[PDB]
């Protein structure tokens, strides 16, 4: 059972980092595209990447 | 002429409300918000007619068990003067009216019944910004909060048995209304109708662990900062813990 | 003469213009915007029952999976659109230029000739015989493929070994 | 393993609640008599939905100029409140209102 649990846990962590700002304006990328100008959008995209 | 007397009593894990509008099914969820801490000391007021104002900070929990028609509403403000905006809520048998204006409130306001007149609540009204009208033993609980220019009210009505007020059990408060008023609240007062006892508590920042059943209703909660045992339940994200060291 | 003055003060914005809504379409992979909730997927009829004040539902992984329609107060299930890996099976260019294609984890009816449904996915370009052999090219869940007679790609079940008593 | 496959979307759907509780622009544009310049009127409009398209029924023909905004992208914006000042002047003083 232990082995199974470990694997499951890992997957959840990999999902949870998706919903994180990581020091950017927001976690959602489409909003950053819509609201912001190409100069300032690039740094946010690179930070998320 | 109304005289008020104070005593103290215990919360007994009351004041839980839905913090979101998200449906969840058979899940334990951890939230961080303004809550009334478990087993806290709340004030019991006895008003008799044969009354200074109260502070408002980070929201208020209000409870009553009167047989209605005595308590009608509340006054919220920061100076209760003509120079600042104030909010007023009055209930009758037919409707509810919420108004924000520049009132000149009287000391010790009350509704006069002979027709219900409001010449003993304020004297002048001046500029009015927002108005709203809607629909109107037993225990009635309300939670009042004010964040980012929105005034939120949650409510709940519960038929209680025995003779004890604030009984033991769990009951969550559904959202009642949200008002975009954008004013400042620091003090509040209760209104009476003349031809009363109530409970007051204060909210604090706190993290809670809530349990949702399969129908989407909150059935139980855990306060993290109460005991060492309740903190383990929140680190483990579970309501039961097995023997060991954590 | 009428003069209109627009003011953006520090308060919630309570004077907005109308927001028009289009029709509702189901059983298709579409982009959707439900009252500000933006996403994409397939919307199907739901059997869930929200509380009167709840607007959308989230999963244990904190992903939106149900939504309430703002005009007709029904519940809809949101489903992600199909995706998967594409693998190519060949006998080696020294033997033939024919190939078969595996679509991992999708039904053969989802917008993908000999077609066959396996546990691993949809197999296109192979013939499914019955009699078994030793495994040559593993596919998954006991299915293997080979180049046999004219000559063509065939799929079969793995054979463990000769029976003895 | 060579390629990746994903089905693409084919349509766009937007859903919002019903439109109701319209702002009272008709009262301002059509009334009994407009005020007298020195004593003009100011009406506060808030907590409603404003559609700046029904205006043309009440005859905005002689002049229609919009500083700071765009006559088309008006109902695409949100404001805390809007005021309407209406009066009567002579046909030669319109240029002075700017
Ligand atoms: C929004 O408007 C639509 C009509 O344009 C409403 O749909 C009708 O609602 C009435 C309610 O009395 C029903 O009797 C009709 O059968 C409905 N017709 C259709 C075509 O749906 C809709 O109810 C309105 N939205 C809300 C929240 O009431
Ligand atoms: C297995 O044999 C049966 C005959 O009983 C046949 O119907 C079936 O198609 C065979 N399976 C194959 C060819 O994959």
């Amino acid at each position: 059972q232990n082995v199974v649990n470990h694997n499951a846990q890992a997957l959840n962590t990999l999902v949870k980092q998706l919903s994180s700002n990581f020091g950017a304006i927001s976690s959602v990328l489409n909003d950053i595209l819509s609201r912001l100008d190409p100069p300032e959008a690039e740094v946010q995209i690179d930070r998320l990447i | 002429l109304i005289t008020r007397t104070q005593s103290y009593t215990n919360s007994f894990t009351r004041g839980v409300y839905y913090p979101d509008k998200v449906f969840r099914s058979s899940v334990l969820h951890s939230t961080q918000d303004l809550f009334l801490p478990f087993f806290s000391n709340v004030t019991w007021f006895h008003a008799i007619h044969v009354n200074p104002v109260l502070p408002f900070n980070d929201g208020v929990y209000f409870a009553s068990t009167e047989k209605s028609n005595i308590i009608r509403g509340w006054i919220f403000g920061t100076t209760l003067d003509s120079k600042t905006q104030s909010l007023l809520i009055v209930n009758n048998a037919t409707n509810v009216v919420i108004k924000v204006c520049e009132f000149q409130f009287c000391n010790d306001p009350f509704l006069d019944v002979y027709m219900e007149s409001e010449f003993r609540v304020y004297s002048s009204a001046n500029n009015c910004t927002f108005e709203y009208v809607s629909q109107p033993k037993n225990l009635r609980e309300f939670v009042f909060k004010n964040i980012d220019g929105y005034f939120k009210i949650y409510s709940k009505h519960t038929p209680i048995n025995l003779g004890r007020d604030l009984p033991q059990g769990f009951s969550a408060l559904e959202p009642l209304v949200d008002l975009p008023i954008g004013i400042n609240i620091t003090r509040f007062q209760t209104l009476l109708a003349l031809h009363a006892a109530y409970y007051v508590g204060y909210l604090q920042p706190r993290t809670f662990l809530l349990k949702y059943n399969e129908n989407g209703t909150i059935t139980d909660a855990v306060d993290c900062a109460l005991d060492p045992l309740s903190e383990t339940k929140c680190t483990l994200k579970s309501f039961t813990v097995e023997k060991g060291i954590y | 003469v009428v003069v209109l003055s627009f003011e953006l003060l520090h308060a919630p914005a309570t004077v907005c213009g109308p927001k028009k809504s289009t029709n509702l379409v189901k059983n298709k992979c579409v982009n959707f915007n439900f009252n500000g909730l933006t996403g994409t997927g397939v919307l199907t009829e739901s059997n869930k029952k929200f509380l009167p004040f709840q607007q959308f539902g989230r999963d244990i992984a904190d992903t939106t999976d149900a939504v309430r329609d703002p005009q007709t107060l029904e519940i809809l299930d949101i489903t992600p659109c199909s995706f998967g890996g594409v693998s190519v099976i060949t006998p080696g260019t020294n033997t033939s230029n024919q190939v078969a294609v595996l679509y991992q984890g999708v039904n053969c009816t989802e917008v993908p000739s000999n077609v066959f449904q396996t546990r691993a996915g949809c197999l296109i370009g192979a013939e499914y015989v019955n009699n078994s052999y030793e495994c040559d090219i593993p596919i998954g869940a006991g299915i293997c493929a080979s180049y046999q007679t004219s000559q063509s790609i065939i799929a079969y079940k793995m054979h463990l070994g000769a029976e003895n008593s | 393993q060579t390629s990746n496959f994903r089905v693409q979307p084919t349509e766009s759907i937007v859903r919002f609640p019903n439109i109701t509780n319209l702002c009272p622009f008709d009262e301002v544009f059509n009334a009994t008599r407009f005020a007298s310049v020195y004593a003009w009127n100011r009406k506060r409009i808030s907590n409603c939905v404003a559609d700046y398209s029904v205006l043309y029924n009440f005859a905005p023909f002689f002049a229609f100029k919009c500083y700071g905004v765009s006559p088309t992208k008006l109902n695409d914006l949100c404001f805390t409140n809007v005021y309407a000042d209406s009066f009567v002047i002579r046909g030669n003083e319109v240029s002075q209102i700017a």
